[PDB]
């Protein structure tokens, strides 16, 4: 990585940078280090928990 | 109880006859399904009883085109279009509705000529 | 599956046992319907037994009810039954078949369907 | 004004799902029953499934080869890009199913209540449509509340609530 | 005069699903991290060892230029610059 | 004497569903065609198939690796690992769905039920709900066989069974 | 002239959903609006998906190995037999759980346009089943395509369709 | 997909014939739907006729359907057409061009949609 | 049959003029979907007919917002809010409700001043 | 998860600050409802709020409103107050609890469940 | 307002002695959800409020089954089968069918004899 070290703290990191592995996967980068989320090839995995945003 | 009686027949016949044998029962053989419960086996001597017809009007993978069948309720028969020599021996009925099957009965025995 | 192999045995003496069994070929062997039909001599041939091996218990032919044990080994593949109290009634041949759609029991009066494989073997001589 | 039918209520913050009344007595909107420990622990269940069905990748980072190793090196990337596809096509499609039958899951709850008030009110409702039960006989907040928990003990309401006979 | 319905939601953000594509919902979870913050972290606030110009073999065999690294007995990570420069001095196969 | 509505029946032996019921002429309970080979069999075909699609591991008992060959190990340990956590999740999703879709199933079976009789008694009908059909004429054995079997010609019973009209 | 409850038209070509219909000034099939962009727009959707969905194979074509290289040569078949068992299960299962799911739509589909009349017909309408809708007032051309379309609006039907209200 | 490529011809006599074809770049040619177009100099565009390459029949433009011939090839990305019996009318250019959702065609009066891609080339001349 | 015709217009504009352009239809537009499948299209010399607007109130991904559009039944309008040096050309209407799609029609010139 | 882990501070003046946070073990942070309860000496323990860590924002205690910052860090699987403009009330401990079933808010008056894990720590001085 | 009164009791007990302690809601604990949402936890000192029991009548993993309870509405108590040397210390009742949560309240204390 070329990225600059600096006073920041984190779970997961990938060569583009430190994430905050909270959520499931990742499409940051396939090679990381640390508790890290899976990497997939999808732009967006949105889950639905609501409604659909229709109002009448 | 599960009873579908062979008529015996004193009947040889010669090849390319056509031939057929009947079964009657206590009890009708069509199951709350909709569907009769009617096989067909030949058995020949040192055999296993070898299925010919799965459904009173199909005959199985098992068994060349000659045969085939027909029947309802109590009355049943076993048609064959043409006697060859590959038909020679035993066949039994058999009802599948019913806890104990049907007993497979005497069976009927074809003769050639 | 498309074939079922099985053994005979020497004469057995009245008051003793009949051991019959039969292994299927194939996979699939838990979901099967396996049942036993035998043939004394000159006769036809009459229900023994049903069994889905590892779905339930067999359903014995009445006349046997107090006579057989018909059991099953899922693991071996093999069908197994044991006659008991031999009294040398006619005996012969028994035979292992195989059901066609072998629909999971949980009702007995589900239907039986077809005989598509039947076996051949297991001649057995009594005193 | 209208229910799933056409839509849903801006006016409703309580709510995934809920009522929306007039009556001689009031006017508004509030969540139910179906919605909290139902719909609400239905998604919850599955929303910690989703989450807890991962698992945390405390694996290989990366590894580098040679130029006599191109071999490994294509099994690595084809493990690498099999995996890959694998689980983006897991990832996705779990998403799209979980998501339509999220969906689906949503439009049940609310035609369930659709159903569960049919039920009390269909013997005395005047119309059934859009979202809303009309009733035969005038509505005060006692009325609105015991339809909303289910207590619409209609045979003491459908003796007045009657308009419909007593024109035909 | 009592309706049965679901809250609509100021929300934007929407969802894909087998039959539509973009879908608007009231509530969603976010599954997937997009985002960084485009610098090296501590890990559970362990400093990473950041070789910078210096490679792996570099740090290893003590290339002089990245001699700073021999202070370094511990660390989160290991980071090496996508093209190193100071790496095996004297050229040859690193077995 | 309430049916699926509320939970199912411990006198029912031979059912996965069935009916239960009171008349003149008799009690008790009994399985139908909605059981045997409909339901029974969805269920064989999808045991079958859950059973079928699994491949007979005929494979790599396990590998040893040199000191050398930890890449390799790695890879071979990823390549476990990952096909580890792919068919435990396969395996487990496919039971948590199949599980639901099959609990789904049979409780769509037992409302298809319920839509043939209310079919055939909402004609006549006193009350529809609980799980049981309440009749506006009574009942004996004849009257139970033809609603289980789907046979219940109701105008040839709603010319009697219509105290509620009688009453209007 | 049953409907979906039996079976389909042979009849109706322009159609995956449709209307049959006879009356006064006419008879023939004709297809709506639940099939264009509605059934055909969802398996559009559905069919591009599938497609989509596979990444072209773009990969190694296969590989050759040594006497002293069984290890590596089990490795990749484990991989390539473990991704043809994965894919294959994938490709089978989603094809499966796809076509399940589609018949459930297109049977949903027809199911809702049957519940789409009977909301507008049920009011006046004399019999409801087999697929087919009975009036109590007879049909010419213009009733049927109001229905077709869902503008029958009902009110202006229902005073002149009442024979059974006459009758009782 | 993004991109439909298309080339013209030289003389082409009266009694014979022209053909024309257009690639497409990119992927799910299969499910494009690629209709033709033509224009006349001086003259504004028109239906020649519409394929979804993997899903069915063509559906040809009216004075085109005892004249000629629309197919395609699902393989090759390929839509192509031959004009049949050339009276060497103003010909000029065909154009080749994909509609936006494409949707499956099973049913001919479902909308045409819009056509995203339109491409150029296609100079045709004729005795 | 399915023709919606260019009203043709001797109308150079200037550049910072704003512009119309308007068809009208022998039928309907409006499809059993709900939606009114009407597209405007621009075609300069040696050019294909790129796509501008593709709804009949959406202009498309292809077009600056100074492009859009109205209309409803049989009577359709191109606006254009400000004619710049990119406006030169031949505008044509588009129909999608039918097999046949509408004739494009000889289309509208439009000459800068 | 199964373990809360809190610390406590020196003497703090009135018109300053006091700082709480707890560490959870294990996975799941994230929809885990942690809440704060406080307990002065000699007294009972009493709420300052409720936090479901990457679901919504935080529901306070209403003595606390207008008092106190209650927050949370998903990635550092933290919980922390502030508790601002201190006037030296009996302090004591502070406790970081985690609910039983955790159900994601939405709907604040959706049940607050058990207390299954509930951490020690946290012991501030005040002036 | 979200308030459950705990009685105090002079009440020191010999191990071996049932004992049982209760409160007083100023309204009911029952939810719309149809649960009652009570629950009690043992403070010693130095202690976290460790959780006993989880449901009115539902003693949780963490405690052995000389405890557990009962009651409804507003009316709650804690019961305890045997005290042995592990009891000692001050109860706690919570409700949580509220946005604010009960006041844990003073305490019961119990003490041995
Ligand atoms: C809890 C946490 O650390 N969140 C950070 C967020 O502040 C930052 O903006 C983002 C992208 O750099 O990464 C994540
Ligand atoms: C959803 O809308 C956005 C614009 O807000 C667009 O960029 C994206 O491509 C759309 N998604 C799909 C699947 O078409
Ligand atoms: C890397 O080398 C460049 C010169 O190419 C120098 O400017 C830079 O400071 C060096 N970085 C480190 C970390 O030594």
């Amino acid at each position: 990585s070329n990225a600059p070290m600096d006073e920041c703290d984190a779970k997961c990191q990938t060569p583009q940078g430190a994430i905050n592995s909270s959520l499931p996967f990742q499409n940051v980068h396939p090679v990381t280090i640390g508790e890290c989320p899976k990497y997939v090839r999808s732009a967006k995995l949105r889950m639905v928990t609501g409604l659909r945003n229709i109002p009448s | 109880d599960i009873v579908l009686t062979q008529t015996p027949l004193s009947l040889p016949v010669s090849l390319g006859d056509q031939a057929s044998i009947s079964c009657r029962s206590s009890q009708s053989l069509v199951h709350s399904d909709g569907n009769t419960y009617l096989h067909w086996y030949l058995q020949k001597p040192g055999q296993s009883p070898k299925l010919l017809i799965y459904k009173v009007s199909n005959r199985f993978s098992g068994v060349p085109d000659r045969f085939s069948g027909s029947g309802s309720g109590t009355d049943f028969t076993l048609k064959i279009s043409r006697v060859e020599a590959e038909d020679l021996g035993v066949y039994f009925c058999s009802q599948s509705t019913h806890v104990p099957p049907l007993t497979f009965g005497a069976g009927t025995k074809l003769e050639l000529k | 599956q498309v074939q079922l192999v099985q053994s005979g045995a020497e004469v057995k003496k009245p008051g003793s046992s009949v051991k019959v069994s039969c292994k299927a070929s194939g996979g699939t062997f838990r979901t099967f319907g396996i049942s036993w039909v035998r043939q004394a001599p000159g006769q036809g041939l009459e229900w023994m037994g049903w069994i889905i091996p590892i779905i339930g218990t067999p359903n014995y032919a009445q006349k046997f009810q107090g006579r057989v044990i018909i059991t099953a080994d899922e693991s071996s593949n093999t069908a197994y039954m044991e006659l008991n109290s031999l009294k040398s009634e006619d005996t012969a041949v028994y035979y292992c078949a195989k059901e066609g759609r072998a629909l999971l029991r949980y009702f007995d009066w589900l239907p039986l369907d077809a005989f598509d494989i039947w076996g051949q073997g297991t001649m057995v001589t009594v005193s | 004004i209208a229910g799933f039918i056409e839509g849903g209520w801006t006016g409703m913050v309580d709510g995934w799902y809920g009522y929306h009344h007039q009556n001689e007595q009031g006017s508004g909107y509030a969540a139910d029953q179906k919605s909290t420990q139902n719909a609400i622990n239905g998604i919850t269940n599955k929303v910690n499934s989703v989450i807890e069905k991962m698992n945390t990748q405390f694996t290989a980072v990366g590894k580098e080869f040679n130029k006599l190793e191109r071999r490994m090196e294509n099994l690595n990337k084809k493990v690498d890009d099999g995996f890959l596809d694998i689980w983006t096509y897991n990832a996705e499609l779990l998403v799209l199913l979980e998501n339509e039958r999220t969906l689906d899951f949503h439009d049940s709850n609310v035609k369930n209540l659709y159903e569960k008030v049919k039920s009390q009110l269909k013997n005395n409702a005047k119309e059934i449509g859009n979202g809303c039960f009309e009733f035969y006989h005038k509505c005060n907040n006692e009325c609105m509340e015991s339809v909303k928990n289910g207590t619409y003990d209609y045979p003491k309401y459908s003796e007045e609530s009657k308009l419909n006979r007593e024109k035909i | 005069t009592i309706c049965i319905g679901y809250h609509a939601n100021n929300s934007t953000d929407t969802v894909d699903t087998v039959l539509e594509k973009n879908v608007t919902v009231t509530h969603s979870v976010n599954l997937l991290e997009d985002s960084h913050n485009g610098k090296l972290c501590l890990l559970k606030g362990i400093a990473p060892l950041q070789l910078g110009n210096c490679s792996v073999a570099g740090w290893i065999l003590g290339n002089p230029e990245c001699e700073l690294l021999i202070s370094k007995e511990s660390w989160s990570y290991i980071v090496e610059t996508p093209n190193p420069e100071n790496g095996t001095c004297y050229p040859g196969y690193f077995a």
